[PDB]
């Protein structure tokens, strides 16, 4: 082996608004603003791998064309984002002068916009609003809570959500077309609930079942990829008799490798998320779930401690 | 358009050297007769001032004004290239996003040019000084480096005091008081020592120390420096250059400030 | 509840050029003295009078601010005394405006005497917001703009920002 | 065994000053004609490579190779006992757990004797030297200096570009940018300040200024510092010793 | 009363800098033969005591001891004033609650004088010097400052070794062990720069690095230092002055001891 192929996330990346199958209403809007101009300050939040870098990546382009190199100035969480970074080279970039067509500005994309220091977000304010003729401000990130309320104030908030089975498989059946794949229907099914919204997961696990079979079928996926390790440990949960939960954490949870950790930590999170139930059974099966964490975190991880979290579970449950 | 070639870089170097520290933004405005620069702290307590005449450039073209605002901090990081004999040539267009520095050594050999961004700064330059003051003075500036860096240790305000013939600084604060009393003398074995005072009224004044200690560096640029009190403004400490001269107005401490 | 914006328009709707200053942030009265100073008794290059606004004035943590003013009022009265008595002195020309969260705070003790007093109670954002969209030709129904006002939550930088965001799509 | 006897125990001192800091493991080996070192930093991006023959010492015996490894940072904390003036002998046996420095004044009067703990390294010595380059340059070493002081100030990156006739130093960012540009020249009044240039193909690589920086230390072993640079490899900068070399080679940016 | 005037402001400046650091504070007392001081650092092995005569004064007035304690960081702080070259004098009054210090230039110029806040210590001076030690030897200072500078970076021991016609100083730590072998000589073309030493017994006594480190500060007072050793008491390393001395008396390490 001497080089590698570029995987279909970055191959396939959309470069065109039109080719992003996600949520349709802040597509058409984004794609109206670069149409016309005049983009404002924005905030895109939401999960990871639902197309918010290459929805703004994408506007910053078409809004741009070929002054993208020298009117877009692109900061991610891998390089220093601190107060000085923000006080010295965001604001020479904004105060930098540049001939630009009467509809276009100079965007500052931002992506993990989360994870800037207090004191970079606090300085950006001002930063923003001197040069807001000259210069636009584009974050992405995960938590809009993260980010300060007056930089919120001072834009607008897009908040992307999960996509749907349709639009998925739709971008799944758009690749296989132009990549000639041998696929079928219960193939992409599995490949579909693997990815619980995730398109980017999806397209990696599409890849990765094509390297390593070559037809897309629910079996190779299953043998390939983990059936969602949230959903086996809620059908674990929701067990009506205890030896049929006992089996299940055996052999589908225990038998396979998976640590104790993970188990307590996606049973309680299983649980938080659960609306089966009542809240004051959801409650104390939280309560037991972390009681036991307790002894988990101080080395005693076993699998009798999980046994005793379950039939604590089911005591409460027993009425 | 800016124009100006400094015999050697280190001029300009030894009076950026003055705004160094002490503030952060610096207004400059090139024209017919000379450049001129200005710079206010963000407590508004002190100015800098500078102005360096046509004849203090090796050569000087000025047929249009150009006002320019930068980051002193910016300045300095690249003003450490002079080689203090290099040839320093400021340069800019009439509506300038930028200030090139280009020194050049002698022979055709090393040119190091930067480019450095500016900054927007609503112009506003200051006219504060007074016609007369109640004292002035004048001493060589290593001596008043050492008064000032003496008393600055034991407090974070230096009192000047002026009566007929006696000017005395002092400092109080914890550890004890201390004071240093000079009086005026004409030394002809080499005046450039001698300690002049023309008191038209006692003065009595302080300064924050942490102040004081900013400008004494004008030490750097002149043998001599010019201090002139009053109670109806700020004080004036001033460092002649050949064809300009460095000025700092520092606002007396009402009771608490600087 | 707009107290900021309710003092900036009644200056500017009488005529004057308003000066605001934030009194939490000015941790320097004594140095703030020359702004106040050069703000009440100097000619700006305005044709209109100025107003002085102090906002926050009872987080000024140092009483630095609140002396400054109380000495330029009884400078004034002694000044004032000097007219109507003296037989052959900065006199305030401008008028100042101050605004409190707290009344009661121990800071404004020695400024309530020389201060006419005035209660804002708990609307006025909705007239602003219908008329900045009125200005940018916005046709928004009344009601949208309540629940942009109960999502923003009495925040004015918010809600502006909120409704420029629905005028670009 | 490994018995090496400096003159002035400051040619050691300084020639370790170039590893130090950079590099934090460096790899000796002292066989018949004389000794090499190596040292690579943990991203290896650079490489530090010595050589000194027999001839740069006052006294070199090796009838068996010996290899070591060390730590940079141990060796330079000893390494400020030379008073300079003093003699330095490196010894070792042929299966060491450590290494002895030996400084001893003209005099029998006072000794300074070390002994170091050694580091197992896998003995791979790096032959990533190219037979040419696209580009070569010599000039003072002291002008390098302050070619790369200057620039750094400015960036990360600082870029090296040659045309015919000229060498192009360049940084640029936030601030803004800077150059320096020299040319070729042979000054007779003193030749050790010339500029050579022989250029094969022009180039255009950029470096980390933080290594540029790491580099220039070798200004205080030659008064020259020679440059060879290649769009095929990385770029070389050395330092002429008497009987020797100190080089510096430097993989460039993407 | 106390009234003590040094030629040079520099000898106290470097007396004092070697109490700096390595004691907090230090009880003084002047009496009609001179001044002596002593400190003592917190865990207590390490003594620093002073002596000085009369005649290393240009004036000394005494009609009346006065013993006085202080801090001794406040007196550094203050003890950076005297120019080196100006003239010290040292003032106190019999019951006082602060030390004077008068630091004035030739002329009648510049006049420093602080006014330095005393400490009650309960006065115990200690006289823990011995009438024979083990061993002693003495050699240059900067010689001495050299082997601990040497040795300290490798442990945070240092042990001393005296057998007939030798002297030697080992350390070994975790990077490995070190050693500096002197013999005894005399130099006749400076014999400032010999070594002797006077064996009784041989000597093997291990000090903390960090209290060795803080001893060879004295190098500045005095070109040798003599040292004396004894398996009954603390070390004693001495910088002799123009009429006095400085010594540093340091308990050896028991296994565990500094
Ligand atoms: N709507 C979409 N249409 C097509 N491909 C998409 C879409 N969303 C994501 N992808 C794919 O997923 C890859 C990565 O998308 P990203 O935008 O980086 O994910 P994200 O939404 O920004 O979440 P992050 O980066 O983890 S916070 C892209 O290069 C595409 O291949
Ligand atoms: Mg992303």
């Amino acid at each position: 082996t001497l080089s590698l192929q570029l995987p279909w996330v970055e191959k396939y990346r959309p470069q065109v608004l039109s080719d992003i199958v996600g949520n349709k209403e802040t597509i058409d809007r984004l794609q109206q603003i670069a149409k016309d101009g005049n983009m404002p300050h924005m905030i895109i939040s939401g999960m990871p791998g639902i197309g918010k870098t290459t929805s703004v990546h994408c506007l910053a382009h078409e809004l741009l064309g070929r002054s993208y190199a020298d009117g877009v100035l692109e900061l991610n969480a891998s390089d220093d984002r601190g107060i000085d970074v923000v006080r010295n080279q965001i604001k020479h970039f904004a105060q930098k002068k540049l001939h630009l067509p009467p509809g276009k500005h100079k965007i500052v994309i931002l992506d993990e916009a989360d994870s800037m220091t207090a004191g970079a977000q606090q300085a950006l304010r001002r930063t923003m609003e001197l040069y807001s003729n000259s210069t636009r401000f584009a974050f992405a990130c995960n938590q809009s809570n993260k980010i300060i309320e007056p930089l919120q104030s001072r834009c607008a908030i897009l908040r992307y959500s999960k996509l749907s089975d349709e639009d998925v498989l739709k971008r799944l059946l758009q690749i296989i077309k132009l990549e000639d794949v041998k696929y079928t229907n219960d193939g992409l099914e599995a490949i579909i609930f693997t990815a619980e919204g995730d398109m980017r997961q999806a397209i990696n696990n599409l890849q990765s079942t094509v390297a390593g079979h070559g037809l897309v079928n629910a079996d190779n996926v299953f043998k390939i990829v983990d059936s969602p390790h949230p959903l086996i440990v809620k059908k674990m949960l929701l067990a009506s008799n205890l030896e049929d939960s006992i089996q299940i954490l055996r052999t589908d949870l225990w038998k396979k490798g998976y640590s104790s950790i993970d188990i307590v930590t996606t049973s309680f999170r299983v649980t938080k998320n659960l609306a089966q139930v009542k809240e004051s059974v959801r409650l104390e099966m939280i309560k037991e779930i972390g009681l036991t964490h307790m002894r988990i975190l101080e080395g005693v991880g076993t699998y009798l401690q999980l046994a005793s979290m379950l039939a604590k579970i089911h005591k409460l449950n027993n009425k | 358009m800016l124009e100006a070639k400094f015999e050697e870089a280190s001029l300009f170097k030894r009076i950026i050297d003055g705004f160094k520290d002490c503030v952060q933004l610096v207004n400059f405005q090139c024209k017919e007769d000379g450049i001129i620069a200005q710079a206010v702290d963000d407590s508004r307590v002190l100015l800098v001032s500078l102005e360096i005449g046509v004849e203090a450039f090796q050569e000087y073209r000025c047929d249009h004004p150009v006002t320019l605002g930068m980051d002193l901090t910016s300045l300095s990081k690249i003003l450490r290239c002079g080689n203090n004999t290099d040839t320093l040539t400021l340069i800019a267009d009439n509506t300038p996003d930028s200030i090139i520095l280009l020194f050049e050594d002698t022979k055709k050999d090393r040119i190091a040019e930067y480019s450095l961004k500016l900054m927007d700064i609503d112009a506003d330059f200051l006219k504060i000084e007074e016609l007369q003051y109640d004292s002035t003075l004048s001493l060589p500036s290593s001596e008043f480096s050492k008064i000032v860096r003496d008393l600055s240790q034991l407090s974070d305000s230096i009192n000047i005091m002026i009566t007929k013939e006696t000017i005395k600084f002092v400092a109080d604060g914890d550890i004890g008081s201390g004071s240093v009393i000079i009086k005026p003398f004409v030394d002809m074995e080499h005046p450039e020592t001698s300690i002049k005072l023309e008191m038209d009224q006692p003065v009595d004044l302080t300064f924050g120390a942490k102040y004081l200690l900013d400008i004494i560096k004008g030490s750097s640029l002149s043998d001599r420096v010019g201090i002139r009190l009053s109670s109806e403004a700020p004080a004036l400490f001033q460092f002649d250059l050949k064809s300009g001269f460095l000025q700092f107005f520092l606002a007396p401490k009402f009771n608490d400030e600087e | 509840i707009g107290k900021t914006s309710v003092a900036h328009v009644i200056a500017k709707q009488s005529g004057f050029s308003v000066s605001e200053i934030n009194a939490s942030d000015e941790r320097a009265g004594p140095m703030v003295k020359e702004k106040i100073y050069n703000l009440l008794f100097n000619h700006t290059f305005d044709t209109n009078p100025v107003c002085l606004v102090a906002d926050e004035i009872d987080g000024s943590i140092e009483s630095g601010f609140i002396r400054i003013l109380v000495d330029i009022m009884q400078s004034d009265i002694k000044a004032t005394n000097k007219l109507l008595y003296g037989q052959p002195s900065k006199l305030l020309t401008r008028p100042i405006i101050c605004i409190c969260n707290n009344l009661y705070a121990p800071s404004l003790e020695k400024l309530k005497p020389f201060c006419e007093i005035i209660a804002v109670k708990r609307t006025t954002l909705l007239e602003r917001l219908n008329l900045i969209c009125h200005k940018e030709n916005m046709n928004i129904p009344i009601k949208a703009i309540n629940d942009l006002i109960d999502l923003a939550q009495g925040d004015v930088r918010n809600c502006i920002n909120n409704l420029q965001f629905l005028a670009s799509n």
